[PDB]
C-alpha cells in the first residue's frame, strides 16, 4: 500500500497571499497524482490531475507541479471563496489512497 | 521505540529506592532489560540485567543482595531497587533495551544497549 | 439458450432438456481463525549468537508457543544457502506447526553440501544426519570474520572415525579411542589407534572452501496436537450458516460453517471423511466444534422445445431449493424456473423426473 | 536415602483387551483399519501381587492394576537404571503427577515411604536433569486402572482408562478403549522398567505389545466400541 | 578489565579522530561494543559486535580489532561528534572501560 | 444533468450487515469502473473499493477487504455496496463517484454523489 | 576501469517486481519508511540506482 502525507496539516492565511501545499506520496507515483478541494457539507471537487492538469473551469489562480514522491499545490493569490480543505489522492497502484488533508483558515 | 524512568528522588542513608522503566515501540518480551549506572563525573557502571520473557537475572558482583529487579509484563514497564543506600550511591540510573543476553535462552549475542531511558537521578543526604 | 447450442455445438437444437452448466455458491466472505499467542518465536537469539557448536555436538534449540516472522529470514541478503524442503518459504508465514527445532553448528563451506536430506560424507554420515523425508529449511553463511583465527581456531572440531553411520538427529559426544585395524589400544593413542576428533584449521586467509560457516537447521513438525507456532497471523470473526472461504489454523477451504454436534474429546482437533477430506474442526481460539459442508451446487438443464418451434427455454437446478437459486416451481428434481405448473395431467412429453413433465402449450 | 528391603510367574487371559485411540481423528459410524503396536487378543498377561522385578519394555507395555488403596504410584523407565544414562521417572502423588528425565541413581530396591506423609527412596541421585513435567495424577469394588505405554520416535506416549471392578484375581471381560492421556518430547532409549509402589512402615498386569492390524468400530459418538484382531485366527 | 586512550583527546573540528580501548584478557570481538555519550544526554550505541554500525549512525563512525586491542574512528569531526566515548565488553560478565 | 444519488443508509447494530445502493444518471454508467469513498464526522476521506466498467474486476482497502462486497447492474444504471460484520468504526458518509483516472478507469471526467450516512451503534 | 567504471548502474530500490519485458528509467527517491522525502535524499530516503 503507497501512504500518503501531507504539510502543514493546517494553514492560516489572508485574501491576496500566496499559499502553498505539499503532499507527499510514500512511494515514485510519476505524475499521477489528484488534486481535490472540499468544503464543508460537500463531496470532494477535482482541481488537479496527473499532477498539473488543471480541470476545465478552474480558476488560473490556481497550479500545481512536482514528480516522484514530492508534489505541491500552489494557490497564487488566496480569494475568500478559497476557504478549504485539500486532499491529494494518488490513483497509480490499487488500492487508492488519500491524504489526510490540509484545512486552510481565513486569517 | 521509546523508554521512560521516574523522576528525581532524594533519600536518607539506609533506605531504598526503586525506579521504573516503561517501554514501548518494540515487543517487549523479546528483549531484555539492562541497568546502568553513573554517579556525577564518572563512567558507566553496569548493575544487572533481566529477561522480560521468563524473568531471569544476572547481577554485577557489585548488586549482589543491594539490588532486584522485576518486570511487569501488562504494563510493559521495568523496575529496579536498590537497597541499603549509601551516599556514594548518589548517581542517575539509567534503563537500556538489551541485545548482549537473549530473553528465551539466556546466551550472550552480538549487539549492545539498542534504545537507552532519560536517566532517574537519585539523590541519598541526610539532609533535606 | 445459446449456452444449450455452445454445449452442443450446433445452430439448431431439438426438442429435449439438455444439461448446460454447472452451479455454485460463491463464498460470501473470508475469514481467518489462528491461535491467540502474544510473545514473537526467539528467531533472532539463536541467528545472533556469540559463540556456535561444533558439528560433533550440535546444538539444539526448541522453538513454541509463538509467533514466527520469516519474512525476516528469507528476505535477508546475509544468508549464501536458504534451501527449503517439503515447503515454499514464501508460503511458510501463513502455516502453523506444533513444534520448530533450530539446530546450529559450524562447517567448512565445501561441507555445506551434505547439509541435506539423502546425502553422505563425513558429516552427513559421522556428525548431523537429516532423514531422507526431511520437511524444513537449511540456512548458511560464511563466518570467516568471527570464526577465524590468525593462528587458526581449533577449538571447532568434527567427527573423522566412526562404527557405522549416525541415524536422523543423532548426537554422539564420545571422545574414546578407535581402533582402526586389529589390534587393540588401551585408551593409548598408536598405530591403528586415533582420537575421533579432529580440528579445523580455521585463518581468515583460507579459501572460500576451507572458511567456517554458520549454519542454522529449521526442522518442522506438524503433530495432531493445538499449534505452538504461527507466521504472522490476522485473525478474523468466526461466520456461521453461511458459504465463506476459511483458514483455520493452517488449514484452507470453503464451505458452511454450523455448530457441530460431534462429540470430540479434549486432545481431538478435527474430523476426517473417507475422502480424506476435513469434516470438522476445532475453533482455536473459542475451542467450539464446527461441521464443515460445502456450498450448494448442482447441475443446470435447459428444458427446451425444438428451436424450429420457439426460443424459448426453461431452466432447471438440479438437487436445491428454490430459495438458493439466485413461474417458480419445487420440484422433487429441483427448482423448475420459467414454466407454469398446472393441475392437469398428460402424457409425458420432456421428462423432468419424480414423475413431472414438461411441454409446450 | 536407600533401603535394602525370584518367584515363578502366573498368567491371566488379556480377553479383548488393551485397545486404545490410534490417533487424535475425530470419526464415527464406521469401521476402520490401522496397523499399530496392539496387545493381541487372549494373550498370556504376567500377574504380579504388589514381587517387583525389573521388567523388559520391548517394543512398549500393556499395564493393568486392580486396588482400593493406591499402592501402585508410578513407573521407572530407561536402560541402564543408573547415572550412566538419562531415565525416566513417573510418579504420582497426593496432588500432581511428577514427570522427571535425568542421570538417576537409583536403589536396588525404590519405594516411597509413607508414614499421610511421604518420602521418596526412589534414587540417590539426579544429575544432568533434560526434561521435567508437572500435572494432575494420572491415576487419581475395586478401582481398575489401566495404561499404555509407548516409546516411539523420541516420543513416549501414554493412553490410560478407569473403570470400577467386582471381580478378583484377574481382568473383566468385554470393550473398552484407552484414550491418549500425554505425549512427552523427550528423546531417549527405554529397554527396561520397574514399578513404584507405597509401602506403609494390590496386583498388576503386564502384557507386551506387538504390530498388529487392527479393524475399529467407532460407534455414532465417535466411540470405539468393538475391534477384531485380524491376525488372531482365519 | 578495559582501559582507553588517550583520557583526553585534543582535535579540531574536521580533523580525524582515533580513539584506542585495551583489554586485560582476550575479548572475542562478536562481544565488543562502543557507545557516545553527550553532555547532559545519556549514552547510545554507535557499534557492536567490534565492526558492526548500530541503526542511524552516519558513515563518520567506523572500528575495528581483535584480541586484546580495539579502535574506535571518526573520519571527521564534525561538532555533534565532542563526547565522551565509552567501549564495552560482553564476553565475561558485563563491564565498560573508563570512557574518553 | 451528471447525477449520482445514494440510498441505504441508517443505523445499524455492531456485527449486523447493510446494504448500500447509487443510482446514476447523465452518463454512460455501463462505460465506466465505479469507486467508493468513505468520509467519517471529523475525518479525511478514505477510499473503499473499485469495480470495473464490467463488473468483473473488484479492489478494496485493507480496513474492509474480505467483510465489504462491491457489485454493479449495468441495465439498472445501479452500483452496489454490501457491507457486513459492521463496526463502530465504519460510521461515516458512503459517496460513490467515478473519479478521474488515466491508469485504471480510463475516466476523463470526474463525479460525485451526494452521500448517505451509516451509523453503527 | 582501473579507478572503478561507475558509468554502468542498477537498480536496487523498487515497489513491486517488473512485468516481463518492461523497462523503468525513473530516478526519483525511494521511501523505505513512513516519513516522506521531499525528493530530498537522507534517512528512509535512498536515489534509487
Ligand atoms: C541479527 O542481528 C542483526 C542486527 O540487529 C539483524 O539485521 C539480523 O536480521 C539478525 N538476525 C536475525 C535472524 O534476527
Ligand atoms: C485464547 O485466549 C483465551 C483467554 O483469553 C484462552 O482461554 C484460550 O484457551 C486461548 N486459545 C488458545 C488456543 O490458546
Ligand atoms: C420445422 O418447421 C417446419 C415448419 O415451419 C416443418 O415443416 C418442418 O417439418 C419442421 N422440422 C422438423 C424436424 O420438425
Ligand atoms: C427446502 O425444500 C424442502 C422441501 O424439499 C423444505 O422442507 C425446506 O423447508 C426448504 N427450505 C427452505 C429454506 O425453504
Ligand atoms: C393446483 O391445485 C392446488 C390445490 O391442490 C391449488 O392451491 C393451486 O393454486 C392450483 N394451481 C393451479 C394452476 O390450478
Ligand atoms: C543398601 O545396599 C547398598 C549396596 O551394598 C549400600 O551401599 C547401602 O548403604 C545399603 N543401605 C542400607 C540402609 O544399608
Ligand atoms: C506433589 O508434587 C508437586 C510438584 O513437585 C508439589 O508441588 C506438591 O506439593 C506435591 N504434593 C504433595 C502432597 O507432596
Ligand atoms: C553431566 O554429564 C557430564 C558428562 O557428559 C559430566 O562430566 C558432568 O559431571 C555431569 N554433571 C553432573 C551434575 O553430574
Ligand atoms: C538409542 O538407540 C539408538 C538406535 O538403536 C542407538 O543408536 C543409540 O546409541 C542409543 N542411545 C542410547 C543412549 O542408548
Ligand atoms: C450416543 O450418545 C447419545 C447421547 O448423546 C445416547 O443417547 C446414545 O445412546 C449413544 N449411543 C451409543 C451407542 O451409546
Ligand atoms: C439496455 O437498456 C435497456 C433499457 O433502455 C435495458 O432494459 C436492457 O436490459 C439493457 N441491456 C443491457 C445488456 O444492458
Amino acid at each position: 500500500v503507497i501512504w500518503m502525507t501531507q504539510s502543514p496539516s493546517s494553514l492560516s492565511a489572508s485574501v491576496g497571499d500566496r499559499v502553498t501545499i505539499t503532499c507527499q506520496a510514500s512511494q515514485d507515483i510519476r505524475f499521477y497524482l489528484n488534486w481535490y478541494q472540499q468544503k464543508p457539507g460537500k463531496a470532494p471537487k477535482l482541481l488537479i490531475s496527473d499532477a498539473s492538469n488543471m480541470e476545465t473551469g478552474v480558476p488560473s489562480r490556481f497550479s500545481g507541479s512536482g514528480s516522484g514522491t514530492d508534489f505541491t499545490f500552489t494557490i497564487s493569490s488566496l480569494q475568500p471563496e478559497d476557504i478549504a480543505t485539500y486532499y491529494c489522492q494518488q490513483y497509480d497502484n490499487l488500492p487508492f489512497t488519500f491524504g489526510p488533508g490540509t484545512k486552510v483558515d481565513f486569517a | 521505540v521509546q523508554l521512560v524512568q521516574s523522576g528525581a528522588e532524594v533519600k536518607k542513608p539506609g533506605a531504598s529506592v526503586k525506579v521504573s522503566c516503561k517501554a514501548s515501540g518494540y515487543p517487549f518480551t523479546s528483549y531484555g532489560i539492562s541497568w546502568v549506572r553513573q554517579a556525577p563525573g564518572q563512567g558507566l557502571e553496569w548493575m544487572g540485567w533481566i529477561s522480560t520473557y521468563n524473568g531471569n537475572t544476572n547481577y554485577a558482583q557489585k548488586f549482589q543482595g543491594r539490588v532486584t529487579m522485576t518486570t511487569d509484563t501488562s504494563t510493559t514497564t521495568g523496575y529496579m531497587e536498590l537497597r541499603r543506600l549509601r551516599s556514594d550511591d548518589t548517581a542517575v540510573y539509567y534503563c537500556a533495551r538489551d541485545y548482549t543476553r537473549g530473553a528465551w535462552f539466556g546466551e550472550s549475542l552480538i549487539g549492545g544497549f539498542d534504545n537507552w531511558g532519560q536517566g532517574t537521578l537519585v539523590t541519598v543526604s541526610s539532609a533535606s | 439458450l445459446s449456452e444449450t447450442k455452445c454445449t452442443l455445438k450446433s445452430f439448431t437444437v431439438e426438442k429435449g432438456i439438455y444439461q448446460t452448466s454447472n452451479f455454485r455458491v460463491q463464498p460470501t466472505e473470508s475469514i481467518v481463525r489462528f491461535p491467540n499467542i502474544t510473545n514473537l518465536c526467539p528467531f533472532g537469539e539463536v541467528f545472533n549468537a556469540t559463540r556456535f557448536a561444533s558439528v560433533y555436538a550440535w546444538n539444539r534449540k526448541r522453538i513454541s508457543n509463538c509467533v514466527a516472522d520469516y519474512s525476516v529470514l528469507y528476505n535477508s541478503a546475509s544468508f549464501s544457502t536458504f534451501k527449503c524442503y517439503g515447503v515454499c518459504p514464501t508460503k511458510l508465514n501463513d502455516l502453523c506447526f506444533t513444534n520448530v527445532y533450530a539446530d546450529s553448528f559450524v562447517i567448512r563451506g565445501d561441507e555445506v553440501r551434505q547439509i541435506a536430506p539423502g546425502q553422505t560424507g563425513k558429516i552427513a554420515d559421522y556428525n548431523y544426519k537429516l532423514p531422507d523425508d526431511f520437511t524444513g529449511c537449511v540456512i548458511a553463511w560464511n563466518s570467516n570474520n568471527l570464526d577465524s583465527k590468525v593462528g587458526g581456531n581449533y577449538n571447532y572440531r568434527y567427527r573423522l572415525f566412526r562404527k557405522s553411520n549416525l541415524k536422523p538427529f543423532e548426537r554422539d559426544i564420545s571422545t574414546e579411542i578407535y581402533q582402526a585395524g586389529s589390534t587393540p589400544c588401551n585408551g593409548v593413542q598408536g598405530f591403528n589407534c586415533y582420537f575421533p576428533l579432529q580440528s579445523y584449521g580455521f585463518q581468515p586467509t583460507n579459501g572460500v572452501g576451507y572458511q567456517p560457516y554458520r549454519v542454522v537447521v529449521l526442522s518442522f513438525e506438524l503433530l495432531h496436537a493445538p499449534a505452538t507456532v504461527c507466521g504472522p497471523k490476522k485473525s478474523t470473526n468466526l461466520v456461521k450458516n453461511k458459504c465463506v472461504n476459511f483458514n483455520f489454523n493452517g488449514l484452507t477451504g470453503t464451505g458452511v460453517l454450523t455448530e457441530s454436534n460431534k462429540k470430540f474429546l479434549p486432545f481431538q482437533q478435527f474430523g476426517r471423511d473417507i475422502a480424506d477430506t476435513t469434516d470438522a474442526v476445532r475453533d482455536p481460539q473459542t475451542l467450539e466444534i464446527l461441521d464443515i459442508t460445502p456450498c450448494s451446487f448442482g447441475g443446470v438443464s435447459v428444458i427446451t422445445p425444438g428451436t424450429n418451434t420457439s426460443n424459448q427455454v426453461a431452466v432447471l437446478y438440479q438437487g436445491v431449493n428454490c430459495t438458493e437459486v439466485p413461474n417458480v416451481f419445487q420440484t422433487r428434481a429441483g427448482c423448475l424456473i420459467g414454466a407454469e405448473h398446472v393441475n392437469n395431467s398428460y402424457e409425458c412429453d420432456i421428462p423432468i423426473g419424480a414423475g413431472i413433465c414438461a411441454s409446450y402449450q | 536415602q536407600c533401603v535394602n528391603l525370584q518367584l515363578p510367574p502366573a498368567y491371566t487371559n488379556s480377553f479383548t483387551r488393551g485397545v486404545y485411540y490410534p490417533d487424535k481423528v475425530f470419526r464415527s459410524s464406521v469401521l476402520h483399519s490401522t496397523q499399530d503396536l496392539f496387545l493381541p487378543f487372549f494373550s498370556n498377561v504376567t500377574w504380579f501381587h504388589a514381587d517387583n522385578p525389573v521388567l523388559p519394555f520391548n517394543d512398549g507395555v500393556y499395564f493393568a492394576s486392580i486396588e482400593k488403596s493406591n499402592i501402585i504410584r508410578g513407573w521407572i523407565f530407561g536402560t541402564t537404571l543408573d547415572s550412566k544414562t538419562q531415565s525416566l521417572l513417573i510418579v504420582n502423588n497426593a496432588t500432581n503427577v511428577v514427570i522427571k528425565v535425568c542421570e538417576f541413581q537409583f536403589c536396588n530396591d525404590p519405594f516411597l515411604d509413607v508414614y499421610m506423609k511421604s518420602e521418596f527412596r526412589v534414587y540417590s541421585s539426579a544429575n544432568n536433569c533434560t526434561f521435567e513435567y508437572v500435572s494432575q495424577p494420572f491415576l487419581m469394588f475395586k478401582n481398575l486402572r489401566e495404561f499404555v505405554f509407548k516409546n516411539i520416535d523420541g516420543y513416549f506416549k501414554i493412553y490410560s482408562k478407569h473403570t470400577p471392578i467386582n471381580l478378583v484375581r484377574d481382568l473383566p471381560q468385554g470393550f473398552s478403549a484407552l484414550e491418549p492421556l500425554v505425549d512427552l518430547p523427550i528423546g531417549i532409549n527405554i529397554t527396561r522398567f520397574q514399578t513404584l509402589l507405597a509401602l506403609h512402615r494390590a496386583a498388576y498386569y503386564v502384557g507386551y505389545l506387538q504390530p498388529r492390524t487392527f479393524l475399529l468400530k467407532y460407534n455414532e459418538n465417535g466411540t470405539i466400541t468393538d475391534a477384531v484382531d485380524c491376525a488372531l485366527d482365519p | 578489565v578495559l582501559t582507553q586512550s588517550p583520557g583526553t583527546l585534543s582535535l579540531s573540528p574536521g580533523e580525524r579522530a582515533t580513539l584506542s580501548c585495551r583489554a586485560s584478557q582476550t575479548v572475542s570481538s562478536t562481544s565488543l561494543a562502543w557507545y557516545q555519550q553527550k553532555p547532559g544526554q545519556a549514552p547510545r550505541l554507535l557499534i557492536y559486535g567490534a565492526s558492526s554500525r548500530a541503526t542511524g549512525i552516519p558513515d563518520r563512525f567506523s572500528g575495528s580489532g581483535s584480541g586484546t586491542d580495539f579502535t574506535l574512528t571518526i573520519s571527521r569531526l564534525e561538532p555533534e561528534d565532542f563526547a565522551v566515548y565509552y567501549c564495552q565488553q560482553h564476553d565475561t560478565s558485563l563491564t565498560f572501560g573508563g570512557g574518553t | 444533468e451528471v447525477q449520482l444519488v445514494e440510498s441505504g443508509g441508517g443505523v445499524v447494530q455492531p456485527g449486523g450487515s447493510l446494504r448500500l445502493s447509487c443510482a446514476a444518471s447523465g452518463f454512460t454508467f455501463n462505460s465506466y469502473g465505479m469507486h467508493w469513498v468513505r468520509q467519517a464526522p471529523g475525518k479525511g476521506l478514505e477510499w473503499v473499493a473499485f469495480i470495473r466498467y464490467d463488473g468483473g474486476n473488484k479492489y478494496y482497502a485493507d480496513s474492509v477487504k474480505g467483510r465489504f462486497t462491491i457489485s454493479r447492474d449495468n441495465s439498472k444504471n445501479t452500483l452496489y455496496l454490501q457491507m457486513k460484520s459492521l463496526r463502530a468504526e465504519d460510521t461515516a458518509v458512503y459517496y460513490c463517484a467515478n473519479l478521474k483516472d488515466s491508469r485504471y478507469s480510463g475516466s476523463y471526467y470526474d463525479y460525485w454523489g451526494q452521500g448517505t450516512l451509516v451509523t453503527v451503534s
